């Protein structure tokens, strides 16, 4: 409801900009905020700015585009601010358009929700009836447009030059830089892209004044963030966390704690470019300083926590085979490296891995950080990183042990029965394909380790369950 | 929803490919339409709807290998669908697959689907005609 | 031009805007390595081995896509970029088959040479390669992607400066690879049989069919009589192969080899040429005389051509009815040598050699036929050439020189700037000029269009009374371009235009022995073919011109009567027919 906006303080930003302080004055304020990039850059967001504006274009016109696309899985941070109140995104890029001189832009939107990109339709239709966005906006002499496009988010296309070939309607093509995309983007001169969540503070920062944004927070990092919580987590939902917030606080009293009275081993943060923090650090702050020393990156705001049940070579492969198929392909880091460390542990898993190869990986690690062309590439290993500096010893129980704690790494663990409880119903006999379940009525079935696929569909068949993973 | 060949390649290649601007484009909106009412792309009519453009077909067809956004031609009669998800793989499907490799024909991969979880986790797996 | 400052490895430098530091180092003696790059064509630095240092980076990065700034002070000599070239060589090696015994060029694959540069020790990294499958059914080119690493030079050599662009990418991770719309053939698809496809790929993975196994069978007949012939441009070549200093001529040793494989008859390409200039002269009175179809455009290479009747077909009133000169001297030594010699016609082969790969492609269509026979029925390339001498492995650099055979291989300069670009019209021109005028002319003014190279435009005044205007236009570009200007008909002005398939001339074909980028880089080889080319013509002792050698009008007034003849109708003109399209 435009109307119900309006009631609530909308659109209040735009009338004071447009006819009281000059586009040099604006630049400068969220310099005195210490706004960052939240779309995991970490470059001073208003520095880029002053080379928008002060570049060298040779047709007089620039753009400004916006980044609505959500990468990580379960990361629903960019959907809910576009279900729940685009009037203030639009508004933003007539703030951002006033600042550097722009006069058409683009929105990026995924075609697979139907939630937002109706909702967004309506919210542009109404607001051009007002006058807001068109022609002659509040009886001043700037004219700005905007169009509609339809994307459906593929995950190599969140890079920033991924998007200037989006709307080219070429492949996906990540461009080595310089020359930069606020220097040389679309047809060859400067654009702007920032993402929703930097948009939503601009009319708070304008309308309240910078002062109180760099009142909150700590001293390289001012401000707030929101994050996305998830995993094996009691309560689920949304959260709005200030800078100064470390990581016991957030899981316990926050958080919920860990649902059916299980205890915490560690947390993943950032998605598939983050890693996993365990218990060692939750007395930590979390920051872009702070996380980089630790071994992870902020991401989408997504958080992954777990427990015991799971294998952490099993989680350690289920980030890397999202990013698998999602490699555009072009390093050759990227295209042929990436499955060079998945044969690894796969063959460790089954239990084929041999000795020597805990050190393996370690070459491998810092050539696809280095030479990786998109961001994808270096931040493959931001996992495998983390995960051998802090949980280095328990893939010797995969390597010598060939026991798996958690019982869910599959290929190697044992079934046993434990005679107490179950009565020898033999029910799962019949059920296993293998015929390595021997055993008499009124007594508990015998296995042959040897002769199982350890495919498990005996343990449901038994209805005592009494059958452990050993 | 899928009315052939004929009309609806007449009906919307004449109708919304001639505009301007979006090079590509909104050619990539109409490739969606496509997937909205053919369930797949087709081989022989790329070559018409690019000489209606005028442009080759390298850049079309590299947008078609591009994404994994859409389906293309394999489509017999029906399909099957296995619920394999995560929770699915935890039921386990593999005993019904072999049993249908002795029966129905070739396994999974080849026409005589992979779904990913739609909903309705408590009832795996699901069995999709 | 803007001046801008930077420090290579301590030492101070200005130079232009748009100058990489890649381009910049090689100018003041320092080298790297690249796959990726090529001039002016490929841009990408997909290949990441052309790393430098940059001071203050949070990464390394790649040096032919870096632009320089103001005072960036860089180093090439790090512990860190040797181990993360070693690394990302060690990865890229992992793909491409190790049997290099059965690579086709072997010790020119410049990643051999990174590999033993860059001290390469083990190959710790086994593993699993992609989808394998040959297609060995083409009749000119043949991919084997178990050899390609993907560096997309092959697409973009076809897709732009040629003007074709019928290759591109499919699939992810391993599924990404090089491939022709829609995964079949490259004989049904609108190829051209460019051959700049295959002299641009780094790593052999685009070959020709080695045909020498039933070259081998004929020349083990011995009831066959066997005849050799040499193509005008091909001498300058073969000690490219041989590492021969640049632009040797090696046309009587190489005489004298073919002598000694004990090839029954050896004759070249100028005499044929001669005879088709005069023809093509003859066909220019009629058309003029006659107020035929304007332009005419000749028929020397089979490459345009086929790409006009297979993407043009509305074109066709204006080509010519007359062949390839290689097409005449087999129709010619297959009728007139064998009456003379009274030798069976069947009994005879005749193979010939020219570096342009689309022969390969009219030696496949039958409708070239004398009596129900192909005019020629074998031919190789300079490189296969290089292979079977190669073979014989006879000590090239010290054999005496010989002389070629009576009467088919005399020799004049007009037709040794034949394989030249330009040449051709050159010839016209001069003997249109001496039969209608008298005129005697060796070179022509030339006004190159500004902004396009490889079209060029002249008015010479061949007769007071008309004025012809010369159109040459070679490179893939230039015939699109010119043929859009065509298709809406404003040039109907000119009379001729010159359709060169390959850039560069034939001397810059694709049988030609490969160069390395590297090589490209200091001088364009072209020039000096040029230059060796313009030594042989102006050292040409007797003639300068084509019509005034003695045994063409012998062979005129004994066999062949009279140019445009009814008999030569049949025998020497012939008709085209537009080809199925399926891109
Ligand atoms: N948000 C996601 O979904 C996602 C996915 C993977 C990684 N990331 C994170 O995003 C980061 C971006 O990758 P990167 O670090 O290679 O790129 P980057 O350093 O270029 O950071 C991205 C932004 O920084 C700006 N920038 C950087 N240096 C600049 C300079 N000198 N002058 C002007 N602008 C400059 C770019 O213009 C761009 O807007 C990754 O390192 C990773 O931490 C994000
Ligand atoms: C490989 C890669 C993928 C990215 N994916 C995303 C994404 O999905 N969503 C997003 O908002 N930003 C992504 N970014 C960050 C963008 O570069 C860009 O920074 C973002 O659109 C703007 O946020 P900022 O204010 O931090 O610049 C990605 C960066 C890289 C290198
Ligand atoms: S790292 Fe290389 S392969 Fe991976 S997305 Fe970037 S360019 Fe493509
Ligand atoms: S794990 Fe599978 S094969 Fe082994 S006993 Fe149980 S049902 Fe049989
Ligand atoms: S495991 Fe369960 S089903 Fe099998 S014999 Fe024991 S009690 Fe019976
Ligand atoms: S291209 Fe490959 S097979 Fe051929 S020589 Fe080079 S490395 Fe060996
Ligand atoms: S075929 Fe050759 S030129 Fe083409 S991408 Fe592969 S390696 Fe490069
Ligand atoms: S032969 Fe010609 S058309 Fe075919 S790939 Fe090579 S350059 Fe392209
Ligand atoms: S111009 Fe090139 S393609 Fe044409 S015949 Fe000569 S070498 Fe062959
Ligand atoms: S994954 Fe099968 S229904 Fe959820
Ligand atoms: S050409 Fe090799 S890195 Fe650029
Ligand atoms: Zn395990």
């Amino acid at each position: 409801n435009i109307d119900e906006y309006i009631g609530f303080d909308g659109y209040l930003a735009l009338e004071k900009v447009l006819l009281t302080m000059s586009p040099v004055d604006v630049i400068n304020e969220v310099k005195a905020s210490g706004l960052r990039g939240r779309g995991g850059g970490g470059f001073p967001t208003g520095l880029k700015w002053q080379f928008a504006h002060d570049a060298v274009s040779e047709d007089g016109i620039k753009y400004v585009a916006c980044n609505a696309d959500e990468g990580d899985p379960g990361a629903f941070m960019d959907r809910s601010v576009l279900e729940g109140d685009p009037h203030a995104v639009i508004e933003a890029m007539a703030i951002a358009g006033y600042a550097v001189g722009a006069s058409k832009g683009y929105v990026y939107v995924r075609a697979e929700y139907p939630i937002a990109v109706n909702r967004l339709q309506i919210a542009i239709d109404q607001a051009k009836e007002y006058g807001i966005l068109g022609e002659n906006i509040f009886e001043t002499d700037f004219s700005f447009d905007l169009e509609i496009r339809l994307g459906a988010g593929a995950f190599v296309c969140g890079e920033e030059t991924a998007l200037m070939n989006s709307i080219e309607g070429k492949r996906g093509e990540p461009r080595p830089r310089p020359p930069f995309p606020a220097n040389k983007g679309l047809f060859g001169k400067p654009t702007v892209l920032n993402n929703v969540e930097t948009y939503a503070n601009i009319p708070k920062i304008i309308l309240n004044g910078a002062e109180w944004f760099a009142s909150v927070g700590t001293e390289k990092s001012k401000g707030t963030k929101v994050f996305a919580l998830g995993g094996k987590i009691n309560n689920t939902g949304l959260l709005e966390i200030p800078m100064g917030t470390t990581l016991r606080e957030i899981i316990y009293e926050i958080g919920g704690g860990i649902p059916n009275g299980k205890a915490f081993k560690a947390a993943q943060t950032g998605g598939p470019s983050g890693g996993c923090l365990p218990e060692s650090l939750l007395d930590t702050e979390i920051d872009y300083d702070n996380l980089i020393a630790a071994g992870s990156m902020m991401g989408s705001g997504g958080l992954i926590v777990m427990d015991e049940d799971n294998c952490m070579v099993d989680v350690a492969r289920f980030f890397l085979d999202f990013t698998q198929d999602e490699s555009c392909g072009k390093c050759p880091p990227c295209r042929i490296g990436t499955k060079r460390m998945l044969e690894i542990l796969e063959r460790i898993c089954d239990g084929k891995g041999v000795e020597g190869d805990i050190e393996r990986l370690e070459e491998l690690a810092v050539g696809i950080k280095s030479s990786a062309l998109c961001g994808l590439g270096q931040t493959a290993p931001n996992p495998v990183l983390s995960t051998i500096r802090f949980f280095r010893d328990e893939y010797e129980a995969h390597i010598r042990d060939k026991k798996c704690p958690a019982g869910v790494c599959k290929h190697l663990l044992d079934f046993k029965i434990n005679a107490d409880t179950c009565k020898g119903c033999g029910i799962c006999a019949k059920k296993c394909p293998a015929d390595a379940i021997s055993g008499e009525k009124k007594k508990p079935y015998n296995i042959d380790t040897s002769k199982c696929i350890k495919c498990g569909a005996c343990i449901e068949a038994c209805p005592f369950g009494s059958i452990s993973k050993a | 929803m899928a009315e052939l060949i004929p009309v609806e390649n007449l009906d919307v290649v004449k109708a919304i490919v001639a505009e301007h601007r979006e090079v590509p484009g909104c050619l990539m909106q109409i490739l969606q339409e496509t997937q909205l009412k053919y369930g797949y792309l087709p081989l022989e009519l790329q070559g018409t709807i690019a000489d209606e453009l005028g442009i080759p077909l390298t850049e079309v067809y590299g947008v078609a290998t591009f994404y994994s956004q859409f389906t293309l031609k394999p489509k017999g009669k029906y399909k099957i669908g296995i619920c394999l998800g995560t929770a699915c793989y935890v039921r386990g499907s593999q005993a019904i697959i072999d049993k249908v490799n002795s029966v129905l024909g070739t396994q999974v991969g080849d026409t005589t689907d992979a779904t990913r979880c739609v909903g309705a986790c408590g009832l795996a797996p699901v069995m999709m005609i | 031009m803007k001046e801008i400052t930077f420090k290579i490895n301590g030492q101070e430098m200005i130079v232009p805007e748009g100058t990489t530091i890649l381009e910049a180092a090689r100018m003041n003696n320092i080298d790297i390595p690249t796959l990726c790059y090529l001039k002016d064509i490929n841009e990408i630095g997909a290949c990441r081995m052309c790393l430098v240092e940059i001071a203050g980076a949070r990464a390394l990065q790649a040096a032919c896509v870096y632009p320089v700034a103001n005072g960036i002070e860089v180093l090439t000599n790090s512990p860190k970029v040797r181990e993360a070239r070693r690394v990302n060589l060690e990865l890229i090696l992992s793909n491409h088959n190790r049997e290099c015994t059965t690579c086709i060029r072997s010790e020119n694959c410049e990643l051999q040479t990174l590999a033993t540069d860059l001290g390469v020790s083990d190959i710790p990294f086994e593993g699993e390669k992609s989808g394998k499958l040959i297609d060995d059914l083409s009749t000119s080119v043949v991919r084997d992607e178990s050899k390609c690493i993907l560096c997309k030079r092959c697409v973009s050599v076809c897709r732009d400066v040629q003007s074709v662009a019928v290759l591109g990418t499919v699939g992810r991770g391993f599924t990404s690879q090089v491939q022709p719309v829609f995964n079949k053939s490259l004989a049904d698809v609108g190829c051209i049989n460019c051959g700049q496809c295959i002299i641009n790929c780094p790593v052999g993975a685009l070959k020709e069919k080695s045909d020498i196994q039933r070259v081998w069978d004929a020349i083990a007949d011995p009831s066959k009589t066997v005849i050799v012939q040499t193509a005008p441009a091909v001498r300058a070549a073969l000690g490219e192969e041989f590492g021969y200093p640049m632009g040797t001529s090696v046309t009587g040793k190489m005489a004298a080899a073919l002598r000694r494989l004990g090839f029954d008859k050896v004759f070249d390409t100028d005499f044929g040429a001669d005879v088709c200039i005069m023809e093509e002269g003859t066909e220019l009175i009629g058309r003029v005389t006659n107020g035929g179809v304007l332009p005419m455009i000749t028929s020397c290479s089979p490459g345009w051509i086929k790409f006009i009747e297979t993407y043009y077909p509305e074109a066709i009133p204006h080509l010519s009815s007359c062949k390839s000169p290689q097409n005449i001297t087999g129709a010619l030594l297959k009728n007139h040598y064998a009456q003379t010699n009274n030798i069976d016609p069947k009994d005879m082969v005749v193979v010939s050699i020219m570096p342009c790969t689309a022969k390969k492609y009219e030696v496949q269509r039958e409708e070239l036929c004398t009596d129900g026979n192909a005019d020629v029925d074998i031919s190789i390339t300079t490189r296969e050439l290089a292979r079977m001498i190669k073979e014989a492995r006879i000590l090239f650099n010290k054999l005496p020189d010989e002389d070629f055979d009576d009467y088919y291989g005399e020799s004049t300069g007009a037709a040794v700037i034949f394989g030249a670009t330009g040449g051709v019209m050159e010839a016209a021109v001069r003997t249109v000029a001496d039969v209608l005028n008298k005129k005697d002319i060796q070179e022509i003014d030339y006004q190159i269009v500004r902004g396009v190279d490889g079209i060029k435009k002249a008015s010479v005044e061949v007769t007071p009374d008309l004025t012809v205007n010369l159109v040459v236009a070679h490179g893939g570009a230039n015939i699109r371009e010119v043929m859009e200007q065509l298709k809406a008909g404003e040039l109907a002005d000119t009379h001729f235009i010159e359709l060169m398939a390959c850039p560069g001339g034939c001397v810059n074909g694709g049988g030609q022995p490969i160069v390395s980028a590297k090589d490209k880089m200091d001088i364009d080889i072209r020039t000096e073919r040029a230059k060796a080319l313009y030594d042989e013509d102006a050292n040409v002792l007797t003639y300068r011109k084509s019509h005034q050698n003695p045994s063409v009008i012998r062979l005129y007034e004994e066999y062949l009567e009279e140019p445009n003849s009814p008999k030569a109708h049949h025998i020497l003109h012939t008709k085209y027919s537009a080809k199925p399209k399926l891109v």
